[PDB]
């Protein structure tokens, strides 16, 4: 019972190039598909990108997206959402 | 980085100095409860020595260990020679104060103790 | 005659300070802000280390300010953030650090108060 | 709640504990510890006295500056008890003699005075009243002291239903009339320490699950009178006193005990050595159950 | 002047009284509450206004020393008086 | 002038010359010789030159610095070697005084000089008790001014003024027990230092 | 206690900003933190301590014991709330607007007036400014 997704990423670093690509490519489509889902884009400086996904009764998971490409990031995103 | 040492080259020699000091203390302990009429038992005294030794176990620096040995020797002198008193020795057990409870709730309920 | 000990430095077991006041604390390293009341800057030149404040209650007898923290009036002065932080680490205190907020250089032109075209023109001399 | 009561501090001499306690029976032997336990955490302590001011000087140093208030009274004099119960949240009664004088019978001491104390407390508007009695308190008793105690407990409850009775057993410490009485020169005893009793009372002074109840403060062990007196003599005149001596200690069933206030029994086998070395110029006693 | 409160306690020159529900009233039992009965806020009011023929007047309190620092007061505002911040006296311009 | 202090340069000359003298005799164990406005001579040295320099000054015929007026320590917690050590020395043959300074820290002791001056037997114990600084080859080294169970070095800059513990008599145990410190009037910290520079001669550069 | 406290069933006193270390954020994403100046009055406590103890009682014991742990939680949820004094750039307004362009909702006729027109309303905008007996002097003087 997923309740929230939150991507944490960086800028001007390789680790987050795939995540920026994902954001430009497929984020509007994801939102319009499931609009009532909270997707929290959160960028900072000198982090290692992660995707914290939070389920119903107070649990959540995470996966490092460092040195990952846009297609792999979309793979992990769909894995989580599924 | 590189340093200048004090009374030791490595933690092994430091630990053997420590063990000599523990021999001395452990052996002397009962003479104190005899000379000065303490209420506590030799078991309590020895447990206290062990506690005060293990309180500084994480230490790694031979110098920080040699200084603790020095200070323990000073204390043992003050004790075997009757310069300390019942008061100074019983200042180790804290018989007249309750400790800060190690419970978030027991703290919150009374004060801002974090 | 020299030894090598590269491990982090600690003197906590020699300071004699207790656990309650060596782990339950939070120290602050900063430069004291200038008092906007005065325009002197001979106080924003040395770094200072202070502690977190604690309970300060009222005596029932006379109304005075009573405490139990013996490090409430403890303030230390340093000439360098590196030395301040080294001392903090040495002693074993969790520290927050602030940066030296220096004012910006400003362009001043007494002639700007009399321009023929600009808004900087002043209405009272 | 009044801001003057909010317990600000860290539990120390110069702190505040929100405990305003009027204590009767401080010039004695158990008050000497009750007052210390009250004051060393920052409580206000009204002490009425009838003695001369010299016999009440061992109490001026056990509390911080301004927390102790010594005033005078007279049991027969009413309106000398309003003064003391007013301006308080807790009242503690520790009065009691081991004998009878001319002016004061056991009846008076244990029935008539506590009753007036509780009446004045209720009148004032205090919120806690603590009374101390004996473990063997019972109307069926060779000693009329215990008779009067078991009568006075009811005479108190009839005016202060939410009171708190505390029945300890033979108490042993320094300046006690039990071990020193034995060493001056069929029955099982379970004595208890003034430290434990005072800790219990001072805890009940705040604990919320103590009102309208009773407590049997007894030690951890039990001993046969003979083994205990022989232990005394190895470590080394009143009819009612001897009567209270020749009575065994009850094992009160399921009554809220000492470990329900948080205190823990301190065995006599640890403090006898400090209490008895004064009477000088060994193995322990076999604890038993009947 | 000292005027008593419901509880029966005298009020001070700064309005201090232990609330009737206050436990701190114990210290006064069998004792008293030390209070000053001479209120400056009234004793100075009892004094009259000085008059001067100059719009600026210097006050020191009396003796050159034994008084207070010489301060100068303006008397252009006939609506009110000119008060000294040290001694409380007040002057007028006539 | 009547409000300012006189100023003699003969002493400045003598002491600068003696500074050069001492420093060229001991180019080792020496650094930062300085003679000040008020005509006092300081010589800073390395912790390995204590006994050499003290012996030289005491015995050398030109120096005869016999009396150990004082031994002291000073805590500056902004420098890696935080414990300055100061020997104030006196010579009667010349009516002269000198200051010899070295440095130390925690875990980095100094050499004792009871062999040179026996007065130090107690000054060094006092330094160890107050600032926490060990000395090598000291016969007895133990608490001298503080209580027997005192844990701390109170003349440091980080040790609080009022301390960490406090004593009082408790009737229960019939002793003078120690406890945490709970004051009825917290010492007030007056911030006095002014924002306006008072001495430009000491103005540090930014 | 101004509006929501009287219409309450349980009331838990807490600590203001002069009485707690706590992060706030301004309109530009600059995270800043207060520093305790005066401990709270009486039984008042810190809000996160209150909620933590409440969960511990209920049986939902949280993992936050200290402020540093709560700050690491803030870091996990959003990593900007611990880079104090530092703003963080953003570059996704194109997507924001791409999406927002597909939101049909018509504006209305009534103008858009500001609630604060005269200085009379600058004062008394929060419970502290309603409690202040000086802001009242200023309002009265204005009127
Ligand atoms: N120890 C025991 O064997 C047990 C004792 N208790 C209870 O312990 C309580 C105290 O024990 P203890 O401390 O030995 O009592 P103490 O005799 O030590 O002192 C008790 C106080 O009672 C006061 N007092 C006694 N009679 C009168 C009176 N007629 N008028 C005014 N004041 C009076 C005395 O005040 P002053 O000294 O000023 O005259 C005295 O300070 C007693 O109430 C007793 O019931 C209960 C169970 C066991
Ligand atoms: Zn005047």
């Amino acid at each position: 019972g997923l309740r929230e997704i939150r991507v944490h990423l960086c800028q001007r670093s390789p680790g987050s190039q795939g995540v920026r690509d994902f954001i430009v490519q497929r984020y509007v489509e994801l939102k319009k598909a499931h609009p009532n889902l909270p997707i929290l884009i959160r960028e900072c400086s000198e982090v290692q990108p992660k995707l914290w996904a939070r389920y119903a009764f107070g649990q959540e998971k995470t996966v490092s997206l460092n040195n990952l490409s846009a297609d792999e990031v979309t793979r992990a995103m769909q894995n989580v959402l599924s | 980085t590189s340093v200048k040492p004090i009374f030791s080259r490595d933690l092994n020699e430091a630990k053997r100095r420590v063990r000599e000091l523990y021999r001395a203390w452990y052996r002397e302990v009962p003479n104190t409860v005899h000379l000065m009429q303490l209420d506590i038992t030799v078991k309590q005294g020895r447990d206290k020595v062990r506690e005060m030794f293990m309180k500084n176990a994480h230490v790694t620096d031979p110098r920080v260990v040699d200084l603790l040995v020095i200070k323990g020797k000073m204390e043992l002198q003050e004790t075997i020679k009757v310069w300390k008193q019942r008061t100074h020795v019983m200042r180790f057990f804290h018989e007249t104060e309750t400790p800060r409870p190690k419970d978030f709730l027991s703290k919150f309920y009374m004060g801002h103790d974090p | 005659q020299l030894i090598t000990v590269d491990e982090k430095l600690d003197i906590t077991t020699l300071t004699g300070v207790p656990e309650e006041h060596i782990k339950t604390r939070k120290v602050r390293i900063f430069v004291p802000a200038r008092n906007n009341m005065q325009s002197g800057v001979n106080n924003t030149k040395k770094w200072k280390m202070e502690f977190d404040t604690r309970e300060r209650w009222e005596n029932p007898l006379m109304g005075w300010a009573s405490t139990a923290d013996p490090l409430s009036n403890m303030v230390l002065t340093f000439s360098a953030k590196e030395d301040a932080i080294a001392f903090a680490e040495k002693n074993g205190w969790s520290y927050d650090v602030e940066e030296k907020k220096v004012p910006k250089p400003k362009s001043k032109s007494y002639g700007a108060n009399f321009s023929w075209n600009k808004r900087t023109r002043v209405s009272t001399k | 709640l009044h801001h003057a009561v909010i317990p600000h501090g860290k539990g120390g001499r110069s702190s505040v504990s929100g405990v305003v306690a009027t204590v009767f029976g401080a010039t004695g032997f158990l008050g000497r510890y009750v007052v210390n336990h009250l004051g060393r955490m920052g409580s206000q302590v009204i002490i009425p006295y009838r003695c001369d001011v010299y016999d009440i000087m061992h109490l001026r140093l056990m509390g911080d500056l301004g927390q102790l208030t010594f005033l005078e009274w007279d049991a027969r004099d009413k309106d000398s008890i309003r003064k003391a119960v007013q301006h308080s949240n807790v009242v503690i009664n520790l009065i009691g003699r081991e004998w009878e004088t001319r002016n004061f019978d056991f009846e008076d001491v244990f029935v008539n005075i506590p009753r007036a104390i509780a009446q004045a407390s209720k009148e004032a508007g205090v919120e806690r009243f603590i009374h101390v009695s004996h473990l063997n308190a019972s109307m069926k008793s060779s000693s009329k002291s215990l008779r009067s105690k078991a009568v006075g407990e009811k005479e108190v409850r009839s005016v202060f239903p939410e009171a708190i009775i505390i029945r300890p057993s033979d108490i042993f410490g320094r300046e006690d009339r039990f071990l020193n009485h034995f060493a001056n020169y069929k029955t099982v005893k379970q004595p208890v320490y003034v430290a434990d009793v005072s800790k219990g009372i001072v805890n009940a002074t705040k604990d919320p699950d103590a009102v309208g109840k009773t407590f049997a403060f007894t030690g951890p062990n039990r001993y046969l009178l003979f083994h205990l007196v022989k232990y005394i003599f190895g470590m080394t005149t009143t009819k009612d006193k001897v009567e209270r001596i020749h009575i065994s200690d009850v094992m009160p069933t399921d009554l809220p005990g000492l470990e329900d206030l948080g205190v823990q029994p301190t065995p006599l086998e640890l403090k006898s050595i400090e209490v008895l070395r004064r009477h000088r110029t060994t193995k322990p006693a076999k604890t038993v159950n009947y | 002047g000292v005027q008593v409160s419901p509880s029966g306690e005298k009020i001070t020159h700064t309005g201090q009284v232990y609330d009737e529900k206050d436990y701190r009233r114990v210290r006064f039992v069998d004792r008293q509450k030390e209070v000053n009965e001479n209120f400056a806020i009234d004793l100075i009011a009892q004094q009259p206004v000085n008059e001067v023929e100059h719009r600026i007047i210097a006050c020191d309190g009396g003796g050159g020393a034994l008084g207070h620092p010489k301060v100068y007061i303006n008397l252009d505002k006939e609506t009110k008086t000119g008060t000294c911040g040290y001694c409380g006296l007040q002057f007028k311009q006539h | 002038r009547p409000t300012v202090r006189p100023r003699s340069d003969v002493t400045h000359k003598q002491l600068s010359a003696f500074g050069e003298y001492v420093a060229e005799i001991l180019p080792k164990y020496v650094q930062q010789v300085q003679v000040s406005c008020l005509d006092e001579l300081e010589i800073c040295i390395h912790p390995d030159g204590v006994i050499p320099t003290l012996t030289f000054l005491r015995d050398h015929t030109n120096a005869q610095f016999k009396s150990l007026a004082d031994l002291t320590a000073v805590d500056v917690p902004t420098r890696q070697n935080r414990f300055e050590i100061v020997y104030n020395l006196l010579s009667l043959r010349f009516n002269s005084r000198i200051r010899v300074k070295t440095y130390a820290d925690e875990l980095t002791p100094i050499d004792s000089i009871v062999s040179v001056h026996i007065a130090a037997n107690w000054y060094e114990r006092e330094v160890w008790d107050m600032f926490g600084v060990f000395f090598f080859n000291h016969p007895d080294l133990r608490r001298i001014l503080t209580d027997y169970g005192f844990e701390g070095h109170p003349f440091r800059k980080d040790f609080p003024l009022t301390g960490y513990v406090e004593l009082r008599y408790d009737d229960e145990v019939k002793r003078v027990v120690a406890e945490p410190v709970e004051l009825a009037q917290e010492f007030r910290k007056f911030d006095l230092n002014s924002p306006w520079e008072a001495f430009p001669a000491y103005r540090q550069p930014p | 206690g101004d509006v929501g406290a009287p219409m309450a069933d349980v009331i838990l006193p807490g600590a203001a900003y002069t009485e707690k270390s706590a992060t706030y954020v301004n309109t530009e994403g600059r995270a800043q933190q207060t520093k305790v100046a005066v401990t709270p009055p009486g039984l008042a406590r810190e809000d996160w301590k209150i909620i933590r103890a409440l969960s511990e009682i209920a049986g939902i014991t949280l993992p936050y014991d200290t402020l540093d742990q709560v700050r690491n939680r803030l870091e996990e949820v959003s990593p900007n709330l611990v880079r104090y004094d530092d703003i963080e750039e953003t570059n996704y307004f194109q997507q924001a607007s791409e999406l927002a362009k597909l939101v049909n909702q018509e504006v209305l006729a009534d103008p858009l007036v500001p609630p604060q027109l005269t200085i009379k309303d600058f004062y008394m905008t929060d419970s502290i400014s309603r409690a202040s007996q000086t802001m009242a002097k200023c309002v009265k003087a204005v009127t």
